[PDB]
This record gives structure tokens, sequence and C-alpha cells, in this order.
């Protein structure tokens, strides 16, 4: 288990730590988060309490280094940085943990949860999308535009999730117009899958990436990359069966773990209602339209 | 983005377009089988594309065998349209080539869109008038030419006959879908109206017949009192 540490807690601040949040005071005496599970990418992110605008957070896996939250008051934000001198940090934490002054990664034993949300997500393809190299970790926020919204304007501070665009020549073959853009087998799995993503794992971890960016951050571009990449699925009459399956798996826990008060934002009534009534899968996501249809009828 | 009153004049300026109508495409008549069943059989049909500054027609014929062993033809006769729209703006030498076109109905604007993706600069739109186009089929000499086709056929009119050495553009797209909106309405009273006098005749390389400008509009009179009659006739008014 492996441990997030602060210098302070300077100003009010909501800290969220994956799928758990909880509030700091103003100059309150909190030093950090312990207990983190190895294994995981997890995602730290903060909502001041006097400027409910910029939600924002660091995604970072524990095993590829020592991290440590300290707040800038020139950039009033809360940075995550390295600690590169391994002793300090050991005796940095153990005295943080002696005087009781952290709070604990509060996971249920029976809990799956962040292992089903993050299953395909990797911290090496997480700095592919988010560009900032000289950092193990990745800085997201609410406003961050991605590159495909950049063509429709800071190039550095982009999401670089892969473009899908359904009405573009990559998206069709000359003389297959009208096969190709009412059967998407060809986009996803010739040009998609076997051409830019390699494999199927990597399509479902920029998914799950795009939806957790939408969730906790309110990425709007986010929040579009994750369903396109559903709809892409669901539009191809020919797609592996043990894609169809996973797929279910991955929205199903998605769902369910959707605030329920942010649904009529984050999920878009026409891409749900084409994927789980009209398109060549309807009929393939058993356990997704079930709880879509239990929680949010509404939509539907 | 849409065409509707608002931007009227824009039909009739020096930017080339086109309007295409698909209603023309796929038609069918439907029967009884001898089982006492319901069956359809097509007849030839035609693409509608107009440049409506010129009067430039080109009716690209569809012949019955492009849906032998088809399905979902209503689906199929959209993306053969614009097919067919597609192939021919790439016929046209890049100055001939429109700058836009309008679409008559809304189902046709992402089948096009997608076969015109080579050509970016050409906008696809759609529009809030409510073009009588779909009454082409009863312009005789188009209709003629359509059912005798035994094989896929691009032919060349111009719509206007020669009116355009007399009026402008936008009173001859006035008096077109006037003439069209009457034959939709009541083709047979409007065809009464267009042949009733012996004397006035179809050239041989025209559509319409030969009015003079006092004829024209004692004719375009005609059509209103028409349109406006079976509008009576249609809410008792
Ligand atoms: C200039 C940065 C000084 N603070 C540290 O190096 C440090 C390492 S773990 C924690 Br908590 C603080």
């Amino acid at each position: 288990m492996n441990t997030v540490p602060f210098t302070s807690a300077p100003i009010e601040v909501t800290i969220g730590i994956d799928q758990y949040s909880f509030n700091v005071k103003e100059n309150q005496p909190f030093h950090g988060i312990k207990d983190i599970p190895i294994g995981h990418v997890h995602v730290i992110h903060f909502q001041h309490a006097d400027n409910s605008s910029m939600r924002y957070g660091y995604w970072f896996d524990c095993r590829m280094g020592n991290f440590y939250i300290q707040y800038d008051p020139k950039d009033g934000l809360y940075k995550m940085m390295e600690e590169r001198d391994g002793a300090k940090f050991e005796n940095i934490v153990h005295n943080f943990k002696e005087r009781q002054m952290m709070v604990s990664y509060p996971k249920i034993d029976e809990d799956d949860t962040w292992y089903n949300l993050t299953e395909f997500v990797q911290m090496d393809k997480i700095r592919k999308i988010v560009r900032k190299d000289e950092n193990q970790f990745s800085y997201v926020d609410s406003s961050m535009t991605t590159v495909q919204e950049n063509e429709l304007s800071d190039p550095a501070h982009s999401l670089n999730y892969t473009v899908i665009n359904f009405k573009s020549r990559e998206a069709i073959r000359p003389g297959h117009e009208m096969e190709d853009f009412l059967d998407k087998s060809y986009y996803l799995n010739t040009v998609m899958l076997q051409g830019i993503f390699k494999n199927s794992s990597n399509y479902f971890g920029e998914l799950q990436f795009a939806f957790l960016n939408a969730m906790f951050f309110g990425n709007y571009g986010s929040s579009l990359q994750w369903h396109a990449m559903i709809e892409l699925i669901c539009s191809s009459a020919t797609v592996p069966k043990h894609m169809l399956d996973k797929l279910d798996e991955i929205l199903y826990y998605q769902i369910k773990t959707l605030p329920e008060q942010y649904s009529d934002i984050l999920l878009n009534e026409r891409v749900w209602n084409i994927c789980l009534y009209s398109s060549f899968q309807k009929n393939s996501l058993h356990n997704t339209e079930k709880i879509m249809e239990n929680k949010y009828p509404e939509l539907l | 983005g849409a065409m509707n009153s608002s931007n009227y004049a824009e039909l009739f300026n020096n930017d080339i377009k086109l309007f295409v109508d698909d209603t023309n495409v796929y038609r069918v008549t439907v029967h009884k089988t001898f089982e006492g069943n319901v069956a359809t059989k097509a007849i030839n049909g035609c693409i509608f594309t107009l440049n409506p500054k010129t009067g430039h027609l080109f009716l690209k014929i569809i012949h019955t065998s492009v849906w032998a062993g088809q399905k979902r033809l209503s689906q199929l006769a959209k993306w053969k349209t614009a097919e067919e729209v597609s192939a021919l703006v790439r016929s046209l030498p890049k100055e001939e080539q429109p700058k836009q076109i309008i679409v008559t109905r809304k189902a046709m604007l992402d089948p096009l869109e997608v076969h015109m993706l080579d050509f970016p600069n050409i906008a696809i739109r759609p529009t809030e008038l409510r073009l009588p186009f779909s009454a082409a089929m009863s312009i005789d000499k188009l209709s003629d030419v359509v059912m005798k086709a035994t094989e896929p056929q691009m032919v060349l009119f111009n719509i206007y006959d020669d009116w355009l050495d007399r009026i402008s553009s936008y009173t001859a797209f006035s008096r077109l879908t006037l003439l069209l909106r009457a034959l939709k309405t009541n083709e047979e009273s409007a065809k009464m109206i267009l042949l009733s006098d012996p004397t006035i005749t179809i050239k041989s390389y025209h559509l319409w017949p030969s009015f003079t400008d006092e004829q024209w509009i004692t004719i375009e009179s005609q059509m209103r009192d028409l349109i406006l009659t079976e509008y009576g006739r249609k809410y008792n008014v």
C-alpha cells in the first residue's frame, strides 16, 4: 500500500481520491492519503470551496515514483510533485503516519468498483493523451479541450484522444459510402482496432479514461469521446464476441458509478437510445440495458 | 445552413448551385398477388438536379434494373441519388462544379455529405421551402423519356425553355414553381389550362408551350386560380 502526502492544506477544498471524496477545512492539519492500492492507476482531484469553477486533478501510478501534493499560492492550486530522495520521502511519510494526519483509502474488501472502471487504463497511455513528458503523473481539468475540439486552442494543454469522425475519409472507403456509413465494422475493426489502437484493450483503456475524465472533471470533450467510442462499436455489425461481452461489463460499472444527479449532462440521450434499441448491438448489452432502464428510464 | 424565404434571392446570384430532388427516384405500383398478398413492381425513375439560375436540368434516369436483388430500396434510393449526383459533379469541369447543392428532403443530407467528402468546399444544404419538384413527372416530355428508357441514362434539358431571353431567372423560377405547384395540386386541370388553345404549340426543343408575354400572364393567373380553388375544394372554403 502506497501514500500521497501533503505539505499542508492552506485552502478549504474538497479532495477526491478515485471514487471517494472528503472535505478539508482551511489550514486543517491534513497531510495526505495513505493505504492506496498498488496495481491500479489512481486520480487525486480537487474542487476549491471558494471556487467550484475548475475541478482539476492528477492521474498517477505509485509504482512509477514517490508523489506528494504541495499547494502553490502563486498559481493558486494543489500541485502534484515528485520526490526524488527516496529516504526523505520514507522519513517524511512515516512521521505523518505516526502522527495520524492522513486519511486512509477506504476500500471495502468486496468492492471491485475501481478495478472495473480502470481495468484497461494504463499510465503510459494516459501520458500519450495528456502530453507533459517531464512529469510521471498527468494533470487534467474541467476546461481542457481535445485535439478534435481544436479542429472545429493551446495545443500543449489539450487532451489528445484518438479522433473518431463518422463522416470522414478515414471512416468511409471510396465506393463503400453507404455500406461503411450504415455498418461501421470497417472503421472499427480495420482502421481503429488493427490500425490505430492495435488491440481492443487499448481501445477500452481510452474509452474508460474518457469516461472518468467526464465524470470527475465534467470535461465535455471527454464525454464526447466516450460516447463516440461506444457508438462506433454499437454501429458495427461485426464485433468480436469477447469485445461485446467486455463492453457490456465496462458500461455497466460506469452507469452504476455515475452520480444520479449528473445523468442529465453526462449521458447523451441520442447515443444511448440508438445503442440500446436501434443499433446492430441492441441485443448484446444485457447488463448495461438492464441497469440503464432501472436507473435512468427517463433518458429512454 | 438551411434555405428559406429570407434568403430567396441567393438562388439567382452568380455562385453555381444545384437543387437535388429525389422524390421520383424509386417509384412503384402496388398490386395484389394471386394469393391475395400485396406486392410492389418498380417502374423507372429519375433524379431531378436543377440549376435554378440557368434552367439546366440534369435528368438522370433510374432504370428499374438498379433495384434488382437489392433490399431496403427506399434507403438505397437515397444513396443511389447521392452516388449519381457525386458522379455528375466529378464529370463537370472544375469551373462548372457547384459551390452549394441544396437537397429538397433532409433525408438526403447525410447520403450526399458522405458521397461528397472529396469536395469539402461544396456546401450541402437543406431548405424550408416546400418545392413542387415531385411534379416533374407531370411534364409530358420528361415522363416520356423516363418511361421509355431501357438502360441508365442522363438527359439534359433547359426547364425554362427560352424564357431567360425575356425574363430574369427569379421570374423564370417563380413561373416554374407555379406551374409545378399547379400540376401537383390538380394535374388534369393544370394540363387543360396549358393546352386548351390548339394554336399555341410546344416547340420540338421545348417543354412548355410558346406563350407570348401577354399569354403567360393569362396562364399564370389561371394557375393561381386553380391553386386557390383546389385549396377550397380541399378545405371547403
Ligand atoms: C520544495 C519542496 C519541499 N517539500 C518536499 O520536498 C516534500 C517531500 S514529500 C513532502 Br509532503 C514534501
